RNA sequence: GUGAAGAGUUUCU
RNA sequence: UGAAAGUGAAUGCAGGUGGGAACGCCCUUGUGGCGUGCACCAUCGACCGACCCGGAAUGGAAGGGUUUGAGU
RNA sequence: UUGACCUCAAAUCAGGUAGGACUACGCGCUGAACUUAAGCAUAUCAAUAAGCGCAGGAAAAGAAAAUAACCAUGAUUCCCUCAGUAACGGCGAGUGAAGCGGGAAAAGCUCAAAUUUGAAAUCUGGCAACAUUUCUUUUGUUGUCCGAGUUGUAAUUUCAAGAAGCUGCUUUGAGUGUAGACGAUCGGUCUAAGUUCCUUGGAACAGGACGUCAGAGAGGGUGAGAACCCCGUCUUUGGUCGAUUGGAUAUGCCAUAUAAAGCGCUUUCGAAGAGUCGAGUUGUUUGGGAAUGCAGCUCUAAAUGGGUGGUAAAUUUCAUCUAA
């Protein structure tokens, strides 16, 4: 903190404290009930085409295509990167 | 007031000082500005130079509080504290030197312009040239940077 | 055509604008209103003050960031640190932001200070006349409306007159700091690039 | 949408 | 000042030269000399920004320039 | 055969509700052209005129999926400033916001997502009784019965939190009557004084002389310029209705009042809105520029996830917020 207006670390250097815990940015955690409920939910329900279609492959194991069909499918690259991972795990599980 | 005006005057003359050839129909050459590159062009180049073309690049949603930085010059530090603490600091002789928050007082930046007294005196601002430092150093002061 | 000196036209009147002109002749009865208006709420809610006690804040940017001005209200830590409920605050006028927080010491401690000061200066009325309750007060006859302004002004920070000169500070270079800092800043990145090839690329010479 | 064939882990008829 | 990141105006009596208002001192009547010299113009420089240089990781401190700015 | 449930019918069934008009201001849809660009197609006029739907005394917006990058701010709205600026534009003509700052006013909150499960604790309607009234016109309470509702009505919770405990904590809603002040009061006022003389004139309200009142010399009428002829103007207490637990000790007091919030050690935790976000494309719009908002079509999610951080893409951090 060199207290200047620039730098890295710049600003005035004051007293710092911990702030307090904000219930509001504790949204996106997994509870155990909801986690419980959505593998219910996914007992009951099967996949879609087109996590059949990214599941078979990675299974075959045409990792390109699938993130490029995941990619298709849900839009963004860091939403097909994440179902992606999810689908590698239940084959691993299913294995 | 109506009474001064031309108007007055120009009762009686039958053109209004309008002239009986051109007249005073409406807009012959254009409304507004326009025609600058075509037939106001002798009138552009010769009075508003620069006015047609790009020049520069483009700034997005651009912000002047994080830009803000008024200067102030060595000329008008001692100008910023009171009477009293002139007459107390200035041309004397003590122990402690007179504290100048340029920031306090408005400004962002001292540059360095014109004299300043060999009485020592701290300079409290943000940035300051190295003209300035340089002057403020042979004055016997020093510049402490703040945020 | 444009033939005469001085800037050329930019007026903004190719729409229909006379239609929404705006006249201020109404600006005096506006005033009187107002004024009228807020006589009325102090008549209505005496003794209580017209105005209700605001947190000391800093605004924000560079620009304003060395003023004090007045918040919207208490922050919940503020309120806990002075030893007042949420629940009560607004009961006894004192706003409650949950959005603000302390981020600095001072700032904390400046907000408790004027919750003390403002309750030390404060009459509390018993809900149940002649039956102080805890917290209440039994002194009421001399209850008057106050503005709270001038019990709790919002005071800028005093700068100081003078001070020696240190060594330190004679040794100083304040050009070349900001300099120096300016470009540390600058390639920071660069440098930290730089130190991940000096890592992953030195570290094939193991094998 | 549902069932059968065909084509050099798939979709074309 | 630069598109911008940025930088940011005293070698000197805040410079020299010529004309120059007013004033002061003399010569003797002159369309006269001496001394400073407001304003304004022309001109030679100095300083700040930009550009072009050499230029002894980052910085461009000193040295410059046939230049450029709605600057000091 | 009957009954139950579900779905769908009919009745001039019992009780209700909507239409239409007003459009100055308000919320939307649809939507031009004249005109300017010295022509003209993008642009501009204009996200206007016309057309259509829908409210109130205001409407709308509103308590951040908000700014910022700070020593940080903190619901919405409006004014000044930002600013004719960033930006958009055959970069032509032209168009053109937002953060911060100052001020006016300030007020916060409610659901869905939880097992009350030792008790549907919830609500409508019929009938009967008892109260109430701006009011025989209004508005409720209690009892019983029948319905609604477990395909979920009640209670603690809404992220600022909060629940389960552990655990010390502390203690309160409703009638009348008097003195000032308050909507309206009015039996409406103690609310002041020349209509004296002379002249002119049809008429004095004109001129002159002698006077008066003034907290009233604003205005109007009366046969011409009237403070004192009249209505009025200025000042000014009291009768009455209502609010009179509106407020004061609101007395005298009805009887609220024994079951209900608060800080604090401690953990387990902490359910949070889907054809929605988001992505592509098309149209429209915006200052928003490798899409500002809106809409159609296609694809279509996730849980420290998602949105935003004004240049498209990938990766890694940070800040802020918590949508449908």
């Amino acid at each position: 903190a060199p207290g200047l207006v620039v730098g890295l670390n710049k600003g005035k250097t004051l007293t710092k404290r911990q702030l307090p815990e904000r219930p509001s940015r504790r949204k996106g955690h997994l509870s155990k009930r909801t986690a419980f409920v959505r593998s219910i939910v996914r007992e009951v329900a099967g996949f879609a085409p087109y996590e059949r279609r990214v599941m078979e492959l990675i299974r075959n194991s045409q990792d390109k295509r699938a993130r490029k069909l995941a990619k298709k499918r849900l839009g963004t690259l860091k939403r097909a990167k994440g179902k992606i991972e999810e689908l590698t795990s239940v084959i691993q599980s299913s294995r | 007031p109506t009474h001064t005006s031309k108007t007055r005057k120009l009762r009686g003359h039958v053109s209004a000082g309008h002239g009986r050839i051109g007249k005073h129909r409406k807009h012959p050459g254009g409304r507004g500005k326009a025609g600058g590159l075509q037939h106001l062009r002798s009138h552009f180049d010769k009075y508003h130079p620069g006015y047609f073309g790009k020049v520069g690049m483009r700034r997005f949603h651009l912000m002047k509080n994080p830009l803000w930085r008024p200067t102030v010059n060595l000329d008008r530090l001692w100008t910023l504290v009171p009477n009293e603490t002139r007459e107390k600091y200035l041309g004397k002789n003590t122990e402690v030197a007179p504290v100048i928050n340029v920031l306090q007082s408005g400004y962002g930046k001292v540059l360095g312009k014109g004299r300043l007294p060999d009485t020592p005196v701290i300079i409290q601002t943000r940035y300051v040239s190295r003209r300035a430092e340089e002057k403020i150093k042979q004055a016997g002061g020093v510049v402490e940077l703040i945020a | 055509a444009i033939h005469v000196k001085g800037q050329l036209p930019n007026a903004h009147f190719h729409k229909d604008w006379q239609r929404y002109v705006k006249t201020w002749f109404n600006q005096p009865g506006r005033k009187l209103r107002r004024r009228q208006a807020r006589q009325t709420k102090a008549a209505k809610i005496a003794p209580r003050p017209v105005e209700a006690i605001r947190p000391a804040v800093k605004p924000p940017t560079i620009r304003y960031n060395m003023k004090v001005r007045a918040g919207r209200g208490f922050t919940l830590e503020e309120l806990k640190a002075a030893g007042v409920s949420r629940r009560v605050a607004s009961t006894i006028g004192i706003p409650v932001d949950h959005r603000r927080r302390n981020r600095s010491e001072e700032s904390l401690q400046r907000n408790v200070e004027r919750i003390k000061v403002y309750l030390a200066h404060l009459i509390v009325f018993p809900r149940k006349a002649g039956q102080p309750k805890k917290g209440d007060a039994t002194d009421v006859s001399g209850a008057e409306q106050t503005d709270v302004a001038a019990v709790l002004p919002i005071t800028q920070e005093a700068v100081e007159e003078a001070k020696p000169i240190t060594e330190e500070a004679k040794n100083f270079n304040a050009f070349s700091t900001l300099s120096n800092e300016r470009a540390y800043a600058r390639y920071a990145g660069a440098r930290a690039a730089f130190q991940k090839k000096r890592a992953e690329e030195a570290e094939a010479k193991k094998k």
